[PDB]
């Protein structure tokens, strides 16, 4: 299954 | 903590800055959001832990949001009564997801010269302490990914307080009183064993496709009135 993220990485 | 500094009263048309600082907020990215007197939270836009900008497009024109190194700013480019309310910064928690886990507990600005739906139950419920309530949460467009979806309690005056993110996980330090469920358009919390504490508002918030309408919204909010 394709994810598609709509922000960055977040650590906090 | 985030704190909101800058609210004040202004005359329609006078250009306002609030700031959003932490006590190292430079690795968060931070939203803002808005809650008009008596009435439901709503979001303005995003930034990015490197200045990456989204806005909710009625905020377009309206809202202006910048960040350098201690502090993110909202704008307020043109006002007008329709601003009147109290503004919140919001941290992203962790992952890729758009839900919050530390908001401020708002600062009030006052402006005088002097296409998504999420339907949330109707407010007032009632709940008996010791019993059960389950709050709907139905959204006419699906959440991003089906369970991109959190619930919130606010208290007046205090920062609403995450409970649920990913429609199910259970906030860290929340007791597990609190159940969400549900996937794509249709959503509950589940408050068991009712306390005189939990009388608050709930709101439900999705994150959405950014390419289908805005990347965030919320329901109007659930109140709950404790016998
Ligand atoms: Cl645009
Ligand atoms: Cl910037």
């Amino acid at each position: 299954r394709p994810h598609f993220p709509q922000f960055s990485y977040s650590a906090s | 903590q985030l704190m909101e500094s800058g609210g004040r009263l202004v005359t329609p048309g006078t250009p306002l800055t609030l700031t959003c600082t932490a006590s190292d907020i430079s690795t968060y990215s931070i939203s803002w959001v808005r809650q008009a007197p008596g009435k439901g939270l709503e979001w303005i836009g995003h930034i990015g832990s490197s200045g990456t900008q989204y806005y909710a497009s009625w905020a377009k024109g309206r809202f202006a949001i910048s960040r350098a190194s201690t502090t993110v700013d909202l704008r307020i480019t043109g006002p007008t009564t329709e601003d009147t309310a109290t503004y919140f910064c919001a941290r992203r928690g962790v992952g890729y997801n758009l839900y919050y886990n530390m908001w401020g507990p708002g600062t009030l600005v006052t402006v005088s010269l002097g296409a998504i739906d999420m339907t949330q139950t109707p407010s007032p419920v009632s709940a008996a302490v010791g019993g059960t309530v389950t709050i709907n949460c139905q959204a006419s467009q699906s959440v991003y990914n089906s369970k991109n979806l959190a619930w919130y309690q606010q208290k007046p005056g205090q920062p609403p307080k995450l409970l649920i993110y990913d429609s199910s996980t259970l906030a860290s330090g929340v007791s597990s009183r609190f159940r969400g469920s549900g996937s794509g358009t249709q959503f509950t919390l589940t408050i068991s064993g009712v306390q005189s504490d939990d009388a608050a508002t709930y709101y439900c918030q999705g994150e959405f496709s950014c390419s289908s309408g805005d990347c965030a919204g919320f329901g109007g909010g659930t109140e709950v009135v404790v016998e």
